[PDB]
RNA sequence: GUGAACUAUGCCUGGGCAGGGCGAAGCCAGAGGAAACUCUGGUGGAGGUCCGUAGCGGUCCUGACGUGCAAAUCGGUCGUC
RNA sequence: GCCCUCGGCCGAUCGAAAGGGAGUCGGGUUCAGAUCCCCGAAUCCGGAGUGGCGGAGAUGGGCGCCGCGAGGCGUCCAGUGCGGUAACGCGACCGAUCCCGGAGAAGCCGGCGGGAGCCCCGGGGAGAGUUCUCUUUUCUUUGUGAAGGGCAGGGCGCCCUGGAAUGGGUUCGCCCCGAGAGAGGGGCCCGUGCCUUGGAAAGCGUCGCGGUUCCGGCGGCGUCCGGUGAGCUCUCGCUGGCCCUUGAAAAUCCGGGGGAGAGGGUGUAAAUCUCGCGCCGGGCCGUACCCAUAUCCGCAGCAGGUCUCCAAGGUGAACAGCCUCUGGCAUGUUGGAACAAUGUAGGUAAGGGAAGUCGGCAAGCCGGAUCCGUAACUUCGGGAUAAGGAUUGGCUCUAAGGGCUGGGUCGGUCGCGGCCGGCGCCUAGCAGCCGACUUAGAACUGGUGCGGA
């Protein structure tokens, strides 16, 4: 809602900077084995349980 | 109460003609739902060579007049040109499409 | 131009109205406007002593 | 917004210490006289063209005198 | 141990519910009687009142659908309002 | 700091983004934010020891002289304002503990009235549409926030004079009156309406001039005059009805009673001030967007579910249905071509008319309104739209139903108009003007159609 909390916002907050696609030079890294940010959520498939 | 109508463009350039307009006028004016005879001589329209004045007194209405010569200016097949603005207060002036 | 023919009465009819007659035109408002109409009357009447108060309260219980 | 009647009252208010400013307003009828103050804007209302112009003359110096044109 | 975000019921604080029909008490007038009163015409606008919207519900078609739009929905017809 | 005096919030605290709760509006601006940014107008709360400036408190009388007198001299005594018979008013107009009250703070339903907004009608503009014929036409547009001041309007069981039956005022309904009617004169409250300040400089509509790759450019003209109403929707008010139902509390703010106290010795004074102006400040958190036949829940862009606000024209009883405007959309997760059966949904059907079937299931019939006319039975309320019948279009008329004004005998003289009077009898009222929607009747008319969907 438009109506939130201080908490509430901190916690959206964070979830959606860490909603965000993996570096390519990560994958130049020795001893990588990381393709792609596999936590990724997305508002409609997947619902935060707040 | 002096409507002046005036049209200096277009017998400028020759496309109508002032006379047999004035006429149009003179035929198909109304005073009290009367056409002809200016309600008996209570309205009367004198051209001084470039415009019409319609002198009156009566109530009588310039946006009759701006659909009076709208009516004439479709009559003649002509308003794809011209265009009847209020060019000042007591006055119709008709205008060329833009250029 | 048909609210000038119904102002002339025309389309009214007896086959053109749905509601009732109270629907239409109610007998409470009719009432209303007659007792107003009939005691500004007898009102102008007293004022103007054509009758007096006797004659008023009489008229105005009938 | 308050509006003044009288050319002393004006005066004395235009006078005064927190007196921002003063802007006059040329109508067709009458001439508005506005001066910003702190908290009130005061407007005086004058119909006789000499009588503002002479009170445009005796107005006192040291004010933004301000023509709305 | 965890649940009354559904539902059941109490409480607190908010929101909502066209248009019509019938016409209770109270009241005004006229007429008839010795009274008691009676009759007539209005006025008035009552009711877990009636027809019927929104809303709430869910009768029947044992209609549609029945690997559905839907792990109970849809349409017409209905109940109440 | 100690002592004295006084003291129930007698119970922490939490609990509402719909209850209570001071005080912000107009215009502009973005790719996306605005009552939050910018511009312009305000406002509330808190603060002021040296008090910031005004104004109020508050500045008058008595007696002796001088001085023509005015006016001065000295002495003595007041002064916590004043007006109105009153309701109450005025710009301030001392005052504590304590006490009393009020506001916050009251249901549902009905009926009327006032105000606005919307809708509607008649003209004037401006710009568009139609012009085969007609149409002085059709469509669009035609502003003034908050906060001050003034005036309408509405409300008042508020005041004074006076005394009412031949009872009278008065509402749609009521209701009111010797516990004070009608009448006459006032007062208060509300004022969201109008005028003004704001305010035309802005906005809007048109007509133009020049380019800062896009100026809150620059200019002209305009933004006018009226009328209706059982209209609808808000809102304010009055008055009823209903209830073995009587429809919160508290923060918070105000008024009064009382008078412990405080203020100065007559000064160009004090205490004090809910008056006017001025000065400073207002932190913290939310604020995008969706709000649902695609942003939520139902595993999904799911015919389900999910609380609200605003609400145009026509027909019509109507927020019914049907069509249209503002706004919105692209047919509901695809298209093309054919038009078999069987379906699903919708129709129609000769003659019969429930013979069908468990069963009139389903479908059909009926339907609105107006005028008649309505049985048994009954708890006397009802039954009841019982049952039954007639009418219904279009067009042209005729009646009836209202609201404003003025009705004046004569200069007997002058303040072609005015002061007092000889001067005169609509008194069954007329005369003029304005304005609605209805209802009833009649004629004509149509391929008997007319609650035509
Ligand atoms: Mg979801
Ligand atoms: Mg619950
Ligand atoms: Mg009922
Ligand atoms: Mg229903
Ligand atoms: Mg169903
Ligand atoms: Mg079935
Ligand atoms: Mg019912
Ligand atoms: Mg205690
Ligand atoms: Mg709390
Ligand atoms: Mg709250
Ligand atoms: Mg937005
Ligand atoms: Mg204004
Ligand atoms: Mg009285
Ligand atoms: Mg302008
Ligand atoms: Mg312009
Ligand atoms: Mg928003
Ligand atoms: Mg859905
Ligand atoms: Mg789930
Ligand atoms: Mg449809
Ligand atoms: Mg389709
Ligand atoms: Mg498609
Ligand atoms: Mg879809
Ligand atoms: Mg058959
Ligand atoms: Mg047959
Ligand atoms: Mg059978
Ligand atoms: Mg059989
Ligand atoms: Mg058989
Ligand atoms: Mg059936
Ligand atoms: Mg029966
Ligand atoms: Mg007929």
């Amino acid at each position: 809602s438009s109506h939130k909390t201080f908490r509430i916002k901190r916690f959206l907050a964070k979830k959606q900077k860490q909603n965000r696609p993996i570096p390519q030079w990560i994958r130049m890294k020795t001893g990588n084995k990381i393709r792609y940010n596999s936590k990724r959520r997305h508002w409609r498939r997947t619902k935060l349980g707040l | 109460l002096k409507f002046t109508l005036d049209c200096t463009h277009p017998v400028e350039d020759g496309i109508m003609d002032a006379a047999n307009f004035e006429q149009f006028l003179q035929e198909r004016i109304k005073v009290n739902g009367k056409a002809g005879n200016l309600g008996g001589g209570v309205v009367t329209i004198e051209r001084s060579k470039s415009k019409i004045t319609v002198t009156s007194e009566v109530p009588f209405s310039k946006r009759y007049l701006k659909y009076l010569t709208k009516k004439y200016l479709k009559k003649n097949n002509l308003r794809d040109w011209l265009r009847v603005v209020a060019n000042s207060k007591e006055s119709y002036e008709l205008r060329y499409f833009q250029i | 131009k048909n609210t000038l023919a119904r102002r002339k009465g025309r389309h009214m009819g007896i086959g053109k109205r749905k509601g009732t007659a109270n629907a239409r035109m109610p007998e409470k408002v009719t009432w209303m406007r007659r007792m107003r109409i009939l005691r500004r009357l007898l009102r102008r009447y007293r004022e103007s002593k054509k009758i007096d108060r006797h004659m008023y309260h009489s008229l105005y219980l009938k | 917004p308050r509006k003044i009647e009288e050319i002393k009252d004006f005066l004395l208010t235009a006078r005064r210490k927190d007196a921002k400013s003063v802007k006059i307003k040329k109508n067709k009828d009458n001439v508005k006289f506005k001066v910003r103050c702190s908290r009130y804007l005061y407007t005086l209302v004058i119909t006789d063209k000499e009588k503002a112009e002479k009170l445009k003359q005796s107005l006192p110096p040291g004010l933004a005198v301000k023509e709305l044109k």
